[PDB]
């Protein structure tokens, strides 16, 4: 399953 | 399965004393918790975070330490002030296997009450001049530690105590108001305890 | 033995199209199990292995909403890096991302990964301690400072040591017949005369799983790379892999050379000599 | 600097009617959320959104729909309003750091079976006790608003044409005296010298949020629209 | 910025036997950037029904793709893989050598 937190560059 | 439990109902506390609001949780994965605060007629805002390193701090006077072993994230403060009277939300952030969401608890209402240094309890009767035989009772200037009675009778209503601040040098006034629909109602026996 | 789960993300800016291209794939060891393509009709996470098909509607909705958020994030990332390096909108650029976890043969966490490349070059990576960031240049330092403020590493550690490992074990069990099998390589050698004084010996490894294999040539029991040609391990297409190694030998000296095949599904390493 | 606005701030609806709650945000935040709060407790997620033109179900989506027409706007839609949907509704927004969520001011919504029970307050001003003035050199005026349904009210005090906040203590929550009747009270304490001055004008204003012009009302009774109702007194020797 | 030319491998899924149904694979690996044209050829003629794997990459960030079609090998039929990439000035043709 994918990670549920979505950090940006 | 992933939940938050907070101190139930209203927590009443005298100014100058330490705050202690309980938060426990159940978390499938490594926990991340947050405290939110909502003042009266205001939006909820973020207060503090469970982040580092080893347990400790964030926000202002307020601090909270995460104990992962017993699953605790209690809100603490050394000395409560009257402005601290607000609704406090403990929150669990779930973002490991599922889409980022905050899971809030029920919230714990904090009521910080003043230390009335020179109490002068008095019950007064007030009249409405525009109406015939319309009267009202006012219990004022009492201590913060006494209990104000609630309604036992239909037609008769008593409010909870409120704090009045006269920016006139030091004038904190506890106050409760009572009224009715009955023929003749005394003011002395209505603010009688139990 | 040891196992892994990896997710691979590719975002490419398309100057002649209305949208960039985003592709996401999930792997368990060497088997791909999920895919998402921003250009495909469905606009959902799609099954690519038989064993992932037993997951229910909530899993597929969950993975869909998550991968779409990945897609939107990596779309914005293209514009961010374009600004970081002061590049124009005329050119096409590639953002790559990989993350995942390794387990040992006891199925316990060993290593976790989280890394980025911009135009083929290392941008930012999580270190093995899982608390630190390797930022290559000054642009990646800006990304690092954003992430330290949001405590990204600490949250990632929770995924890589928790959710990643848990789901990996779940997949390993549901696809037990596929993922926990070990297929030994079928081996043979071929011989070709390249000139009147030289010959090519090719050592073949076929129908093996998993993809990990070591093919080495020796000359008189001594390691030989000096003239060795080694092709990348290739998929057969049926779930098994293929690889070969070749040496150019002097004619009449074929038997002085040995090929050594190392694989998990092999009880003992094989030595092959031309006969 | 990050700010979220909601509209309307107050709504009175009928059961089976359509309610649209609007939210606006110019923080350049991709993530938006709708929460409901019940009797000053709980904050449950109804719907959320991470991108324009797409919406996701929250913890309690039944009876609610949501629309995200742009990055800036996030609507909450109740197609057939029910009594169970009476609550305070908060909109929120965040960027990728989605644990830092920024909330809107809130929307008080009350759903009723029929609009006939909606009633404006009767505002009464009770004058200070002479015993209080003599003994403490202070005068407490009491404002009492009664007979109003629902509890979408704001009380203010006005001295000499200006709004005052000091010396004021208003009930945090309105009191339900009957099933269709609320009461609210407040105190204004001034010095005996201030009350005794005939120049001084005291007024308590209650703002009642009732029906909007779009709401249908039968002839005979006056429509309980949004209105201000006051009671006033002057200084006396 | 970085440009890597593809490595091309043309092969069959199973050991090729004439008159028996098989799969023809073309494996392009080690390329950067990801934009690539791949064709499978029968006697120099483009094969219609060709499928490919989903785009993925290796540890060193280089891309790889598998193109494949079901085919029945014969004695006189020639097969090849034709690949074009930004690094290549002209489409590269690699013939299927079964007896490698």
């Amino acid at each position: 399953a994918l990670w549920g937190f979505f950090p940006v560059l | 399965m992933d939940s938050v439990t907070q101190t139930e109902g209203l927590v009443t506390l005298t100014e100058g004393l330490p705050v202690m609001l309980n938060c426990t949780y159940q978390s499938t994965y490594s926990p991340f918790l947050f405290w939110y605060v909502q003042h009266l007629n205001e939006a909820p805002k973020l207060l503090l975070k469970s982040f580092t390193d080893n347990k400790r701090p964030e926000h202002q006077g307020f601090h909270a330490t995460l104990h992962k072993s017993s699953s605790s994230f209690h809100l603490q403060k050394s000395s409560a002030q009257l402005s601290d009277s607000a609704l406090y939300y403990c929150a669990l952030f779930l973002a490991s296997s599922s889409f980022s969401k905050l899971v809030f608890g029920q919230g714990t209402s904090l009521s910080v009450v003043p230390n009335i240094q020179n109490p002068e309890p008095a019950v007064y009767q007030l009249k409405d001049p525009r109406s015939q035989d319309s009267t009202l009772c006012l219990f004022t200037d009492f201590d913060s530690q006494i209990n104000v009675p609630k309604t036992m009778e239909s037609g008769t209503f008593i409010t909870d105590k409120t704090v009045l601040d006269m920016k006139a040098m030091d004038s904190k006034s506890n106050g409760a108001i009572a009224w009715s629909n009955q023929t003749s109602f005394t003011c002395q026996d209505i603010f009688k305890e139990t | 033995g040891s196992h892994s789960m990896r997710y691979f993300f590719t975002s490419v800016s398309r100057p002649g199209r209305g949208e960039p291209r985003f592709i996401a794939v999930g792997y368990v060891d060497d088997t791909q199990f999920v895919r998402f393509d921003s250009d495909a009709a469905s606009q959902r996470m799609e099954p690519r292995a038989p064993w992932i098909e037993q997951e229910g509607p909530e899993y597929w909705d969950g993975e869909t909403r998550k991968v779409k958020a990945h897609s939107q994030t990596h779309r914005v990332d293209l514009g961010t890096l374009r600004g970081y390096y002061n590049q124009s909108e005329a050119g096409s650029h590639t953002v790559q991302r990989m993350y995942g976890c390794d387990v040992g043969s006891d199925w316990r966490f060993l290593r976790g990964y989280h890394q980025y490349a911009y135009d083929g070059k290392d941008y930012i990576a999580l270190k093995e301690d899982l608390r630190s960031w390797t930022a290559a240049d000054m642009a990646a330092q800006t990304t690092k400072h954003k992430w330290e403020a949001a405590h990204v590493a600490e949250q990632l550690r929770a995924y890589l040591e928790g959710a990643c490992v848990e789901w990996l074990r779940r997949y390993l069990e549901n696809g037990k017949e596929t993922l926990q099998r070990t297929d030994a390589p079928k081996t043979h050698m071929t011989h070709h005369a390249v000139s009147d004084h030289e010959a090519t010996l090719r050592c073949w490894a076929l129908s093996f799983y998993p993809a990990e294999i070591t093919l080495t040539w020796q000359r008189d029991g001594e390691d030989q790379t000096q003239d060795t040609e080694l092709v990348e391990t290739r998929p057969a297409g049926d779930g098994t892999f293929q690889k070969w190694a070749a040496v150019v030998v002097p004619s009449g000296q074929e038997q002085r050379y040995t090929c050594h095949v190392q694989h998990e599904g092999l009880p003992k390493p094989l030595t092959l000599r031309w006969e | 600097e990050a700010a979220v606005t909601q509209s309307p701030r107050s709504k009175v609806a009928v059961t089976g009617g359509k309610v649209t709650l609007s939210c606006h945000q110019t923080n350049n935040h991709d993530y938006m959320y709708w929460y409901r709060q019940d009797t000053g407790h709980g904050l449950r997620l109804i719907h959320y959104s991470y991108v324009a033109d797409s919406t996701e179900k929250g913890d309690i989506p039944d009876g609610y729909k949501a629309s995200r027409p742009s990055q800036e706007n996030f609507s909450l839609i109740l197609e057939l309003a029910s009594l169970s949907q009476t609550a305070v509704y908060f909109c929120a927004s965040s960027d990728w750091v989605s644990y830092e969520q920024y909330f809107g001011p809130g929307t008080r919504l009350t759903v009723l079976e029929d609009l006939r029970n909606v009633t404006p307050p009767k505002v009464s001003l009770f004058e200070p006790s002479k015993a209080e003035i003599a003994n403490k050199q202070k005068a407490t005026l009491v404002c009492l608003a009664r007979g109003f349904f629902p509890d979408h009210v704001e009380l203010s005090w006005w001295v000499n044409g200006k709004e005052v906040h000091s010396g004021v203590s208003t009930d945090p929550q309105a009191y339900k005296e009957s099933n269709y009747s609320y009461a609210l009270s407040s105190r204004l304490r001034v010095s005996a010298t201030f009350w005794h001055n005939p120049r001084n004008h005291f007024r308590c204003q209650v703002q009642f949020h009732g029906l909007s012009e779009e709401d249908k009302w039968p002839e005979g009774s006056p429509k309980p629209v949004t209105q201000n109702i006051s009671a006033e007194a002057w200084g006396r020797a | 910025m970085i440009q890597r030319t593809p490595k091309i491998q043309v092969y069959s899924r199973h050991p090729a036997e004439n008159g028996k149904s098989n799969f023809l694979n073309c494996y392009v690996s080690g390329f950067h950037p990801s934009d690539i044209e791949v064709d499978l050829l029968k006697n120099g003629e483009r094969i219609e029904k060709v499928e490919h794997s989903d785009l993925s990459f290796s540890k060193d960030w280089s891309f790889y793709l598998l193109y494949y079609t079901e085919f029945t090998p014969t004695e006189k039929d020639e097969y090849a893989c034709r690949v074009n990439h930004v690094t290549l000035s002209q489409p590269k043709i690699v013939k299927w050598d079964r007896d490698m």
